[PDB]
């Protein structure tokens, strides 16, 4: 007996366009839906269904098997009241504290549960043809679709049951469910951890359900880093007071006066200048200041999370997560046969998964790329069962350095 | 005509809305007559059914004559019903491109006759399609009718017909995997590799299967012969091309003549390599009236001419062999103009095309080249389902240098350099470090938001100093002007410190062309230099030479 889904009032189904797919991914998808149709998970549909969600074919992490990935970002937004303020899955602040967190796929739990007949249409998607030889193959789900945030919201009750024994027997293990995945944290020895996971997999196995090791607690800083040196130049000071200046506003109490007076008159850039010790007091206070958190910055659940990424060079990328510009909740660095897109994709997922662990919600990405490039390529490297939201930006010449 | 035995597509009105109820204008006797003649026939053939006055709905009906002829056509204004009908799925979201067609032994085109009228309409929706043939003026209540088939002009016909034709073909497609059927509107394009025998035969098993489902098609002798004049193309059995392009010789060109011109050209551009259209296009800028004659600029005169030559002689394209690769070649035509050719076998093009677009206000060839590669990549996936191998007029060394240092992620799929000038390069590089024994120019610029008056100048560490007044500027303009001065009064090597992230960002990107003349002069200056270093400092921070030009250019201004 299905639970009923109602769209967020005065708004209706997603009518999202479908990206051109390559022959290889189109065939991979046809085979899949052919089988899903048989299993009765989805059903072909008539023109009288105006909706659409894009569908892609990914390969996963170190996998030879094609996997289907439906982009329910739009459908998600239009149902936010259901899966959030009505059938929400509480996020445990304990998770981020665990020595080890393992990620398991659980999306297969949904095809055993039926979808509200009246909501089915909203899950329509298309398998495109090539050179428009023919009409795409239209489908709609009959069961909880993977990728749709309503799925784990509904399955919540069944999941709670599936896990009751395990949890009862390991009160110090944290299990969080974010969409298709299960996050299991423990402070156990790796071997005892790996063991409990396999033990947890068995429970899962008795209900049908059939890891990837994260180590949150060892997720540390990345303070703005000021250079230490012998023999300074007008330039280096200039760079220093500029970087230190920008470090302010976000960092509380950054002083630059001292460093500034050394730059008096109009001198050459190459010209070397002796650092007055008080200046060092500043570098000291600033360095010390920079090596700490922010103070005053807290996460507000009613606010979207934002992630900026900067291409530094040589396989290195920097990133910051905040809700209010300059009020950084977290910042770090992802370091790499990898190309710019492959690498950037890998950062997006890395950051996202941490966000899911820390705040139990994904950031909206500001990607330093061409909307078009990203769009054609991102799928060749996507491995996640979810997709974060993203806009495209032109990185600010300075921000990149101030963060290196 | 048969009316397909097939299943019906449930149709619904838009939520919170009711069927239409529009009043019928009264028509002349000659028209009421025609409609009565037309309608009885339709009713006879089952197309429409007579109903009573208990049906509250109504659409207006009308009857037109025959331009030249003496027949009457009945027009049903389905505007209000369409506005009340649910939205349907988008029919076809693209159309087959010839160059994506694979060569087939034999192909027969099959147009379904009376398409919409050969397919039924949801029993419970038929009611909203009610219309009335008014009585002779006011007396007598009209003659009410309603549809049993897909009406012409109605929102859902194209969608429901296609669906039906899809459902009607599925069966056949199973027992005929080797057969290609192109569904386009109410046409069917059939091609197989069997000998004429099993073909002229298989086509028959098709037409027949079509008929058990109420669908009639043309039989041989009536089936069209190659070359197919389809969609502006010419479909020969071994090649393809756009239909004959006729470039109108003229005395005076009006806005509307150039417009049509540009279009014939652009269409021609899909197989005729080297078609340029920027000069012809510039004229249209701001354009007076449709009938306003525009004097052909001499570059435009020169473009039109070069185009005429390209068009002199016919060019054709080949078809797609799925086993060979795809090779994409790009060339720089100049003024942000690119041209590409796509072939599988060296110089036997499947198709050509061009890229112009000005992505950004300041750009360079490296940025443009990769924008065209992406535009082409997409194009390929669309037509062939796979991306081509590229041959670009850019040195692998240039590419590396640029991609490596650029702030933005960039990625060209498989490529190979091909020496086909002009070759793509970088016209200048900014040093990473300050130039020893080079004049440090501390530039700056200010502008009064009220008077629009500006001031741009610089103070060097070598004693030099300058300030220039600008009349209708902005801060951005003054700050770029300041850098221009420094580049003018400085010689082969300089160090430049500004507090303009805006100017910085603009230059740091190695632009080689801009919509701004200023930016263009700067570029010209940057290319002249032997080495330039450009740094940024915050403003209103007591930074050395900085705080010095500020007072200089702030005087009067602010
Ligand atoms: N009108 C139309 C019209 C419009 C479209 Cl989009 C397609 C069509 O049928 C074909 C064309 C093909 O490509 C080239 C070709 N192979 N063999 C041929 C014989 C004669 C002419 C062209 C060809 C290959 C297969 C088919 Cl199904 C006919």
């Amino acid at each position: 007996e299905t639970v009923p889904v109602k769209l967020k009032p005065g708004m209706d189904g997603p009518k999202v366009k479908q990206w051109p797919l390559t022959e290889e991914k189109i065939k991979a998808l046809v085979e899949i839906c052919t089988e899903m149709e048989k299993e009765g998970k989805i059903s072909k549909i008539g023109p009288e269904n105006p909706y659409n969600t894009p569908v892609f074919a990914i390969k996963k992490k170190d996998s030879t098997k094609w996997r289907k990935l439906v982009d329910f970002r739009e459908l998600n937004k239009r149902t936010q009241d259901f899966w959030e303020v009505q059938l929400g899955i509480p996020h445990p602040a304990g998770l981020k504290k665990k020595k080890s967190v393992t990620v398991l796929d659980v999306g297969d739990a949904y095809f055993s549960v039926p979808l509200d007949e009246d909501f089915r249409k909203y899950t329509a998607f298309t398998i495109p043809s090539i050179n428009n030889e023919t009409p795409g193959i239209r489908y709609q789900y009959n069961v909880l679709p993977q990728g749709w945030k309503g799925s784990p919201a509904i399955f919540q009750s069944s999941m709670t049951k599936i896990l009751e024994p395990f949890r009862k027997q390991n009160p110090d293990i944290v299990i969080y469910q974010y969409m298709d995945d299960l996050y299991v944290g423990s402070d156990l020895e790796i071997g005892q951890h790996r063991t409990k996971i396999e033990e947890l997999r068995q429970h899962l196995l008795r209900w049908g359900l059939t890891g990837y090791e994260l180590h949150p607690d060892k997720w540390t800083v990345q303070p703005i880093v000021l250079p230490e040196k012998d023999s300074w130049t007008v330039n280096d000071i200039q760079k220093l007071v500029g970087k230190l200046n920008w470090a302010s506003q976000i960092y509380p109490g950054i002083k630059v006066r001292q460093l500034c007076k050394l730059l008096r008159g109009t001198k050459a850039l190459t010209e070397v200048i002796p650092l007055t010790e008080e200046a060092e007091l500043e570098l000291a206070e600033n360095r010390e200041i920079l090596k700490e958190p922010v103070h005053g910055v807290y996460y507000d659940p009613s606010k979207d999370l934002i992630a900026e990424i900067q291409k530094q060079g040589q396989g290195q990328w920097t990133y910051q997560i905040y809700q209010e510009p300059f009020k950084n909740l977290k910042t770090g660095k992802y370091a790499r046969h990898t190309n710019d897109v492959k690498q950037l994709t890998e950062a997006v997922q890395k950051i996202t998964t941490e966000s899911i662990v820390i705040w139990g919600k994904t950031p909206k990405f500001k990607l330093p790329i061409q909307k078009e490039t990203w769009e054609t390529w991102w799928t060749e490297y996507w491995q996640a069962t979810w997709i974060p939201e993203w806009e495209f930006v032109n990185t600010p010449p300075l921000v990149k350095l101030w963060y290196q | 005509s048969p009316i397909s035995p097939i299943e019906t597509v449930p149709v619904k009105l838009k939520p919170g809305m009711d069927g239409p109820k529009v009043k019928q204008w009264p028509l002349t006797e000659e028209k009421i007559k025609a409609l009565v003649e037309i309608c009885t026939e339709m009713e006879k053939e089952g197309k429409i059914s007579k109903i009573g006055p208990e049906n509250p709905y109504n659409t207006p009906v009308f009857a037109i004559k025959k331009k030249d002829s003496t027949k009457w056509r009945k027009l049903v204004d389905f505007r209000e019903l369409n506005k009340r009908t649910q939205d349907f799925w988008e029919v076809q979201l693209g159309i087959p491109h010839p160059a994506g067609l694979k060569k087939k032994k034999s192909v027969t085109v099959l147009d379904v006759g009376d398409a919409y009228f050969s397919v039924p309409l949801d029993e419970d929706f038929r009611k909203y399609t009610a219309f009335t043939i008014p009585s002779i003026n006011n007396e007598t209540p009209g003659i009410r009718y309603q549809y049993n088939v897909l009406p012409q002009g109605w929102k859902g016909s194209p969608a429901i017909f296609q669906s039906s034709m899809t459902k009607i073909l599925e069966p056949f497609r199973k027992q005929n995997p080797d057969i290609v059927i192109y569904q386009y509107m109410d046409d069917l394009y059939v091609g197989s590799d069997l000998e004429i025998g099993q073909h002229r035969t298989k086509i028959e098993e098709l037409r027949q299967h079509l008929l058990r489902w109420g669908l009639t098609t043309p039989d041989k002798k009536h089936q069209k012969e190659p070359p197919f004049l389809w969609m502006g193309y010419e479909l020969h059995p071994d090649k393809w091309t756009v239909q004959p392009i006729v470039l109108p010789e003229k005395d005076s060109w009006t806005v509307n003549d150039i417009q049509k011109l540009v279009g014939k050209l652009n269409w021609a551009s899909q197989i005729y390599p080297g078609i340029k259209v920027r000069q012809l296009c510039k004229l249209l800028r701001g354009t007076k009236a449709l009938t306003e004659v525009i004097p052909l600029t001499e570059e435009a005169e020169l473009e039109l001419a070069e185009n005429r030559e390209i068009l002199k002689e016919p060019v054709h394209g080949v078809y797609y062999d799925p086993s060979k690769d795809l090779i994409a070649e790009i060339q720089k035509q100049g003024q942000g103009q690119w041209t590409y050719q796509i072939y599988q076998e060296p110089f036997k093009n499947l198709k050509t095309g061009k890229y112009a677009r000005m992505r950004g206000a300041h750009t360079n060839d490296v940025k443009q080249l990769t924008e065209a590669v992406q535009k082409i990549t997409t194009e390929s996936i669309v037509i062939w389902g796979k991306t081509p191998k590229f041959k670009l007029p850019i040195q692998k060394e240039t590419w590396e240098t640029w991609w490596t240092e650029y702030w933005q992620a960039t990625w060209i799929p498989e490529w190979e350099f091909v020496n086909t000038p002009p070759l793509v390069k970088l016209w200048y590089q900014l040093e990473k470090e300050p130039i020893v024994g080079a004049e440090t120019f501390y530039v700056d610029g200010a502008a009064n938001r009220e008077t629009k008056l500006g001031k741009a100048g610089y103070v060097t560490n070598r004693g030099r100093q300058k300030v220039v007044t600008l009349t209708d500027t902005t801060n951005q303009k003054t700050e770029l002007q300041a850098i221009y001065l420094a580049l003018q009064d400085s010689g082969l090597e300089v160090n430049i410190v500004t507090d303009s992230q805006y100017a910085l960002g603009i230059i740091q990107a190695q632009p080689d062309q801009s919509e701004s003349e200023l930016v263009n002069q700067i570029i010209e200056q940057l290319i002249k230099k032997e080495k330039v270093y450009l740094a940024w400092v915050p403003a209103h921070k007591g930074i050395g030479g900085n705080e010095q030009v500020d007072k200089l250019v702030s005087a009067g201004i602010r």
